[PDB]
């Protein structure tokens, strides 16, 4: 009922990592059920930091995570590397940033400035 | 059990008048070692949840958190097990015996500490393939986020949430060492088949309707032609007790196993990631839990939110 | 030990695991028999052997203690009509020991020589004599009419109820008289009871037994003064007082006993017994296995090779170093075909890895990869009628 | 139920002849109270939420 | 009450809650007997007491009602040999009613 009907969000309840289907199947005097699933692979190691000071105010992402290869901070999805530059867009903001630990300093663009020009 | 040494107890001629009952006593066997091995399955099942046997890193630097509580000690355990495991107050004679289990109370509480070290390393991923490492603070702000709370609102009370969780790890610790009945629903387990064995061994000392309660007095004064007839007695009678036996084990064994798929899901859907489902696990909303050993099953300490000092608003 | 699992399991070929193919115990020798001190033959002419016994309404009674008694020189004679013991077998008597003897003796018909026993109803049996819902130790009735062919008399009372009135009891005496005269229905018969008690109190009289020598910290079967047991007997650092003969803790079984002809305390305890279990690596594979005895220190028994774990004891297998998966489970952290032998290490959870934790630093997939997983699930047994 | 009243029936005889039977009856009468404390603790689990 | 909880425990002490220790009935008292009215004795000495017995070809019988009984004046002489009652106490028969 709550994995070919549907997609269940419990934890290695039809599967052994992220439930995408699941096919049934008859058997002598049972039953074989054959879950399809989504498990992450070639993981990789970033530098991240909780929020980011701009012009005294604390922005934090919308739906990803922070992360930098050294150089330069980009956002991702928290399951996947698809990295893009860090906007207004997509990091809301609340408060003064003096008082999240471990902010880094970075610079949020706004598609909005450069059409004024 | 061994039911030709119960009931007879090396007593060739017990032994022969009892083996025209056709074969009670290998059913009777295969029934008690069916249960037996069905409880290192059930054990399996709850702890084996992992792949790799995590470890903990000796840089503490856990957003402020304090797991020195729940994190194993070089001595052996943790101190919220040894403190468990001193809260329970817990033979071999004639037919009996008592067989060991599996997996070593040391293997159980190194499956609760691999457990424990991946829920703070890595959070939701080490139950779906490989530990992906996330500072503990931003695993929390994920968790809040999840319960509906937007993480800036963690962020900017790091401090007093830590503090609190240290508080509340605290009072767990102290309603631990102090309140008495605390594991009620393991030393229920222990007494009950304590008690169902002191009844079976007390079960030897009745006629049933015969001269005595004991074989090789009736077999030192009495002649096998009438001897066969009280010997009949106590070995029916005795066969009755050992039946009775085997069946409330049975009876026992499929609630025991019941509870055992009852934690073994709560460990997978409780430790390995974050559940939505109300009341499941903890009063309020949920975001983690750690798991404990204990002397015969298992402890969960889950950590939820909730909200407090609410007003009063007007609303479109 | 292969052989017995071809058997248990009604097969030619078994598979992997662990069975429980039957138990072990050191059978116990040399058998000892430890009775009392005192050895003088009873004075049993002088019950037998007399000729004033009282009447059915003053049958006597004596008491006899403080001596042995030889049975076979009275069982096994043609010089009585009917001997029948009840509840104890005639040819065993020199094996058991009693605590008193009552003998009592009367002489009544030969047609009513049946009425003494209980569950007989009759004349004498509810108005003179009775046996209560229990066991005396024998009937013993002869016909004694030679030396006996009026002066015997006869009249709701219990068993071993004594009627010494003989008064008229609407006035008539109920009582009645026997005739002495060879003229079958009247024959008088001389007849006497023994009675016995078991298990209550010290034993004095019993047969010619030898009382063997003693021995100590061995399995030993004793036939200690009627008390029959087998077990290692050892010494108590527990003491019993001046009116304590044995002891137990619980199911009947004697647990302490003390000496008849020394006063001294032993303790009894069973000697090692316990299963035995072989671990097989299936006969497809090869035909060697390792066995092991449950609850066993190996002190006591072939022991090749052996291993001494917290489940038993272990012969057939070698006890190697580094873990690894677990084959063949045998208990309490230890696991068991590797090189030609059979290895039992102890079984290791996994890999032993630390991730990398850092407060500054995460890991994000670059890559996936979808699996397909299969899970069978049981939903009837068959219907059976 | 109770063993000694519904096997015998208010019967010293039958009850003397019973006693020798071991505790079959105080292991019956275990098991039914144990099952009637579980039906009480089945509602006070489901209602008192 | 609380030596028969100690009682039925198998302690001398108990902890709280509530215990089943016994049954209980009120015992009677005054116990009575109903038989009928009709009390004339009936002639088993008209049975026992001849010597017309017809032999084993048309061994003879009869039959007896509508009366009190006297089963003691025959079993309790001697003058029998063999009184072995098929499921029934002989000293039994002056409680039976037939």
């Amino acid at each position: 009922s709550e994995c070919v009907l549907g997609q269940s969000k419990r934890v290695d309840f039809c599967g052994k990592g992220y439930h995408l289907m699941s096919f049934p199947q008859s058997a002598p005097h049972g039953v074989v059920f054959l879950h399809v699933t989504y498990v992450p692979a070639q993981e990789k190691n970033f530098t991240t930091a909780p929020a980011i000071c701009h012009d005294g105010k604390a922005h934090f992402p919308r739906e990803g995570v922070f992360v930098s290869n050294g150089t330069h901070w980009f956002v991702t999805q928290r399951n996947f590397y698809e990295p893009q530059i860090i906007t207004t867009d997509n990091t809301f903001v609340s408060g003064n940033c003096d008082v999240v630990i471990g902010i880094v300093n970075n610079t949020v663009y706004d598609p909005l400035q450069p059409e004024l020009d | 059990v061994d039911c030709t040494m119960y009931i007879c107890g090396d007593s060739t001629e017990c032994s022969n008048l009892l083996l025209q009952y056709g074969s009670f006593c290998t059913q009777l066997n295969r029934a008690l070692t069916g249960i037996a091995v069905e409880q290192d399955k059930n054990t399996q099942e709850v702890f084996a949840q992992v792949k790799q046997i995590y470890k903990t890193p000796p840089i503490k630097d856990f957003g402020g958190f304090n797991f020195s509580q729940i994190l194993p000690d070089p001595s052996k355990r943790s101190f919220i097990e040894d403190l468990l495991f001193n809260k329970v107050t817990l033979q071999k004679f004639n037919g009996l015996t008592v067989l060991p289990p599996l997996l070593t109370d040391e293997m159980i509480a190194q499956y609760t500490s691999a457990l424990l070290a991946g829920t703070i390393t890595s959070g939701w991923t080490f139950g779906a393939g490989a530990a992906l490492q996330i500072p503990f603070a931003m695993q929390m702000a994920y968790r809040f986020n999840g319960i509906g709370v937007t993480q800036n609102v963690l962020y900017e009370n790091q401090k007093l949430i830590a503090n609190q969780f240290n508080s509340a790890i605290g009072k767990i610790q102290d309603s631990l060492s102090s309140t008495a009945s605390a594991l009620g629903k393991l030393q229920d387990v222990v007494n009950q088949n304590a008690q169902a064995l002191n009844t079976l061994v007390k079960q030897l000392s009745s006629n049933f309707g015969a001269i005595s309660s004991v074989l090789n007095d009736i077999l030192s004064r009495l002649d096998p032609p009438e001897a066969e007839v009280q010997i009949d007695r106590l070995i029916t009678g005795r066969l009755q007790s050992l039946q009775t036996y085997v069946t409330q084990q049975l009876i026992r064994a499929a609630e025991i196993r019941a509870s055992a798929n009852l934690a073994a899901t709560k460990m997978s859907e409780c430790v390995l990631g974050q559940s939505k489902r109300v009341d499941f696990c903890g009063k309020g909303y949920h975001l983690m839990s750690f798991p404990q050993s204990a002397p015969h099953g298992v402890v969960f300490l889950h950590v939820t939110y909730v909200p407090a000092q609410e007003k009063n608003f007007t609303t479109a | 030990p292969l052989s017995e699992t071809k058997c248990t399991l009604k097969s030619f070929t078994v598979e992997k695991g662990i069975y429980q193919t039957s138990n072990f115990r050191v059978q116990p020798t040399e058998s000892i028999v430890r009775f009392p001190n005192i050895t003088n033959l009873c004075p049993f002419g002088e019950v037998f052997n007399a000729t004033r016994f009282a009447s059915v309404y003053a049958w006597n009674r004596k008491r006899i203690s403080n001596c042995v008694a030889d049975y076979s020189v009275l069982y096994n004679s043609a010089s009585f009509s009917t001997f029948k013991c009840y509840g104890v077998s005639p040819t065993k008597l020199n094996d058991l020991c009693f605590t008193n003897v009552y003998a009592d003796s009367f002489v009544i018909r030969g047609d009513e020589v049946r009425q003494i026993a209980p569950g007989q109803t009759g004349k004498i049996a509810d108005y003179n004599y009775k046996l209560p819902d229990d066991f005396t130790g024998c009937v013993i009735a002869w016909n004694s009419n030679n030396l006996d062919s009026y002066n015997y008399l006869y009249r709701n009372l219990k068993p071993f109820e004594r009627d010494i009135s003989t008064e008229i009891y609407n006035c008539y005496f109920p009582l009645q008289s026997y005739g002495f005269q060879p003229t079958v229905g009247y024959q008088p018969y001389r007849v006497v009871v023994l009675s016995f008690e078991l298990l209550h109190a010290p034993a004095t009289v019993c047969g010619p037994k030898k009382s063997t020598n003693l021995v100590k910290n061995k399995c030993v079967n004793f036939n200690f003064n009627g008390l029959t047991g087998t077990g290692v007997l050892t010494e108590s650092n527990k003491k019993f007082l001046p009116f304590q003969q044995f002891g137990r803790d619980i199911a009947d079984t004697t647990d302490a006993v003390r000496d008849p002809q020394t006063l001294e305390i032993l303790d009894i305890t069973p000697c090692s017994f316990g299963g035995v279990s072989v671990i097989t690596p299936g006969t497809n594979t090869s035909n060697q296995v390792a066995v092991l005895y449950q609850d066993v220190n190996c002190t006591e028994v072939t022991g090749s090779n052996v291993f001494q774990t917290r489940a038993g004891c272990l012969i057939g297998a070698e006890h190697v170093n580094n873990s690894y998966e677990c084959d063949i489970p045998i208990g309490a952290g230890i696991c068991a075909v590797a090189s030609q032998s059979i290895i039992a290490y102890t079984m290791s959870l996994g890999a032993e890895n630390s991730v990398a934790y850092s407060n500054n630093s995460i890991a994000i997939p670059t890559n996936f990869t979808i699996s397909v997983t299969t899970e069978i699930l049981p939903v009837s047994m068959t219907k059976t009628s």
